[PDB]
């Protein structure tokens, strides 16, 4: 969370602003940001946007930073999620309008501090954004630059019953995972409420308040469901923290696999059946938890060296919230490192939403002056 | 989805297009709406859509303050429909235009190919007359009116979807379809007074309000435990993690009224049939926000379906 | 076999109803009417489904001796169907409109499952006023009148034919679709002389006639060699062995008037653009019967379709 002592500090950009930039961020953990110069005013932490006091506090701030850095946008960059305040705000503003996809912007992000300008391999992994062909987006690997992308590499799509409910009640975002294949889940699903569940069931059939989603963010929900780690959260993430603090020291991990079709997908539910299996088994969920960071570690790897043998492509970013697991970054850097890669992450803005608005500005940027 | 009303707006742009009306006002005196019914089922819990078909007509030519009294029918009947269907149909008409004092005048009817329609869709327009200083529209509301619903919250909407995709729940929910013209004329006894009335159909409570702060360029504050729901729709949407403020109505008007006459309103919606679960549900700011205040005062900004 | 306008009749039963006109006269003053339309394909020579739905509610509200002003545009449409044939059905839409010196007020807009419709249905209603000493009806031939036709016959009924049925003909067919208000006004100058008017939509001038004939209770007499149609389609009609007196019109208005202004009314229908064709071309008998004379006085029943 970038706040005191660090903001209103901006980043430092190489090549000098073409044109002035308003981002305004998304919706978790906002920031804006203003482009002049060779700066990009990005805003301390604003908080979500989703209340009249946040909102009042992000409008000031927006004013506030126009007076202190005599910044006066001429364009506005917004997240394509279309009920964001962020875009609605974007929305209602007399300016021309630049839209940027979510992921997209967590790359650009960490290539602005770095000061990339090239096509990359985009690792960015988080709980959810608002993708291109209209579902949930959370678990991408994609080739871009600042101007554009190409979606590489993704987790096959589940469905998410309920939406939000799903993300509190997590055994939810379980069994839309395991939907397909219910039968093989026999002991978690037998206690869900009958009621509940013909309903969930229902609901997924018949597409109802249910979208669908590749998530890193979920995939862990669904595991720290299934493993008894948690069946409800009090905030988003929580499973996502507990099941990397009790995890144990291993280097074992799941088989995953690989399907080539328009792009490179691959099953999760094929990896929660070895761990239900190792839950039932009764293993200890410490040791579950290292299997599947492993795996998760493992098969990001095996992505990048596929994408890099058919680009030629070298670097890699690695972004969005899920990024925020010290377990998953570390040994991804690693890895990859040892294999050649350059790997580069967030330091200056954070991996997660709070970075969204230096990523939207450059994206942006590159747009104008391209 | 809604990228085809857009279409709609930019191409008949004319002042009563823009206005975004729940019905044109004609000569300074008549009202004018038209709408179509492709509801599935055609017959479910409290109702069909034959009874929709007049009803939503019906109240729709009502809300700029004005009685009901003519409508239009058409017809698009599928090849082979069954003639008993569409008899049970009509005579549900009849009977919701009898209720709201309204006579079908002039019609039309289409039999297309099977697998061209899905067996029936109907269009109704409706006219009716203005009250004598009746200003109502969706542009008069401001800072201080209060905000008041007929009714409970969703029922038409969790009814019908229930009905539809076979949801069994705890307590089966009923439609609430119905001719809202009598309580309308009973409300507007305070001319002047009525600012704003619109039925929460498509879209919701949620989007009513979205359209009001939109037109009067307003805020509207409302609050969690002053919303009339009924038990088994808060318990179905808990279930699927759905808000019954975007859940369709067809038997409730939103209002909005000054100040000092909204314990009146609320009166005198008490004293009807159609709005004995009537209640105060916040009111109109000056911050062109959609706001919910919860339990213990949180303002949540309100979701747009 | 569509007895559903019956089941219509008998539950909508009423004085509008019975009267079985274009157009309801509401207040003595206004007309009301509506009409949906679903014809295949949505883009035929001479025409789309956007100024087809315009040209015939603007022509149905002026049929009782009116001048149309108000539309109302109700869209059902196709998940999936593309957005460039609807901004051309729009556009076509505003241009007739705007040609008819009228203005779509209201409207509706759904989208439906793909499947649940074919592409797009549209229904329009209209509002007219009525012209100073306006009185047609129906109801109101007697014997000693003379009809006329404001154009050829068989236009839009064999054009849509020869798209639809991909019939190849040695000329092409356009259709005939156009807004007749302006040429109404024209005749409206003749006051209580015109006494009916009716556009020969679904079933032609034969059903029109019969209509004429069933409610003056009179009966109608025409001239074969009177009778104006395109050699076109004529010879499509003479290929298929089809009477063009039973296929549709959506430019052509049948008129009804007193004898000794039927020369006036001609005249008048000649010098307007949409009526460079028009032909005297029977007369209003005593007979209970619909009747056509050939060369010579040949005498025969005109067919119902
Ligand atoms: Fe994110
Ligand atoms: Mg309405
Ligand atoms: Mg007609």
């Amino acid at each position: 969370r970038r706040a005191r002592g660090y903001a209103p500090q901006p980043i430092l950009l190489k090549k000098e602003v073409k044109a002035s930039i308003l981002a305004v961020g998304g919706f978790y953990k906002n920031t804006f940001c203003m482009t002049k110069g060779h700066y990009a005013f990005i805003s301390h932490h604003i908080g979500d946007l989703d209340n009249e006091k946040a909102f009042n506090y992000y409008i000031e701030q927006i004013e506030r930073y126009k007076k202190l850095f005599r910044v006066d946008p001429e364009v506005v960059a917004h997240d394509m999620h279309k009920g964001y305040l962020s875009t609605q705000y974007a929305k209602s503003l007399d300016l021309p309008k630049i839209e940027v996809q979510h992921h997209h912007a967590h790359i650009a992000s960490c290539m602005a501090e770095h000061n990339l300008d090239e096509k990359v391999i985009g690792i960015a992994y988080d709980g959810t954004g608002y993708g291109t062909d209209g579902n949930v987006w959370g678990a991408e690997i994609l080739v871009c630059d600042l101007k554009s992308f190409e979606r590489i590499a993704h987790l096959k799509y589940k469905p998410l019953p309920g939406n939000e409910l799903a993300i509190k009640k997590i055994y939810r975002t379980a069994l839309g995972f395991i939907f397909d294949n219910i039968s093989f889940y026999k002991n978690f699903v037998e206690q869900v409420d009958s009621r509940e569940l013909d309903i969930i069931l229902k609901q997924i059939d018949r597409k109802i308040n249910t979208a669908y989603v590749s998530s890193m963010g979920r995939f862990f929900d669904a595991v720290a469901a299934l493993i008894g780690v948690r069946k409800e959260v009090l905030f988003e993430g929580q499973a996502a923290m507990e099941l990397e603090s009790l995890m144990a020291e291993s280097e074992e991990y799941y088989e995953y696999e690989i399907l080539k079709e328009d792009r490179y997908v691959i099953d999760p539910e094929l990896i929660l059946r070895q761990i239900y299996e190792d839950y039932m088994k009764g293993f200890e969920k410490s040791y579950i938890s290292a299997k599947f960071h492993n795996t998760v570690v493992n098969f990001t790897y095996d992505l990048a060296n596929l994408i890099r043998k058919e680009t030629g492509i070298n670097k890699v970013v690695l972004s969005g919230g899920s990024f925020q697991n010290r377990y998953l970054l570390r040994r991804l850097i690693e890895k990859l490192s040892l294999s050649g890669f350059e790997v580069y992450s967030n330091s200056k803005v954070p991996c997660n939403d709070g970075g969204i608005s230096l990523g939207q500005a450059v994206i942006a940027n590159k747009i104008l002056e391209g | 989805g809604a990228l085809i009303e857009e279409v709609f707006a930019d191409a008949f742009d004319n002042e009563y297009i823009r206005a975004m009306e729940d019905a044109a006002l004609l000569f300074g005196n008549i009202t004018l709406t038209t709408d179509s019914f492709t509801v599935k089922p055609l017959f479910f819990p409290g109702g069909d859509i034959g009874k929709l078909a007049v009803c939503g007509t019906v109240n729709d030519a009502s809300m700029r303050g004005a009685k009901p009294l003519f409508l239009t029918a058409a017809f698009i009947i599928e090849e082979g429909f069954p003639v008993e269907d569409l008899k049970k149909i009509v005579k549900s008409m009849a009977e919701a235009a009898k209720e709201a004092g309204v006579k079908i005048v002039a019609g039309d009817t289409k039999v297309v190919e099977k697998g061209s329609v899905d067996r029936i869709f109907i269009n109704t327009s409706g006219i009716g007359v203005l009250y004598e200083g009746a200003n109502v529209s969706i542009k008069n509301a401001k800072p201080g009116d209060i905000v008041l619903i007929s009714g409970t919250i969703g029922d038409h909407g969790m009814a019908v979807m229930s009905a539809r995709e076979e949801l069994q729940f705890d307590t089966p929910i009923f439609s609430d379809v119905a001719p809202l013209n009598g309580l309308i004329e009973k409300l507007m006894t305070l001319g002047e007074a009525i600012k704003v009335l619109r039925d929460p159909t498509r879209g919701g409570v949620a989007e009513v309000l979205y359209e009001i702060s939109k037109m009067s360029g307003v805020g509207i504050k409302i609050y969690e435990e002053k919303l009339p729901v009924k038990e088994s729709v808060k318990s179905a949407c808990e279930f699927m993690g759905i808000d019954f403020l975007h859940l369709a109505n067809e038997g409730k008007v939103v209002v909005v009224v000054e100040r000092d006459y909204a314990e009146k309103a609320l009166e005198i919606m008490k004293s009807h049939e159609y709005g004995k679960d009537a209640e105060i549900i916040g009111e109109v700011n000056d911050s062109k926000l959609v706001t919910i205040n919860t339990i213990y005062g949180t303002s949540r900004i309100v979701d747009r379906p």
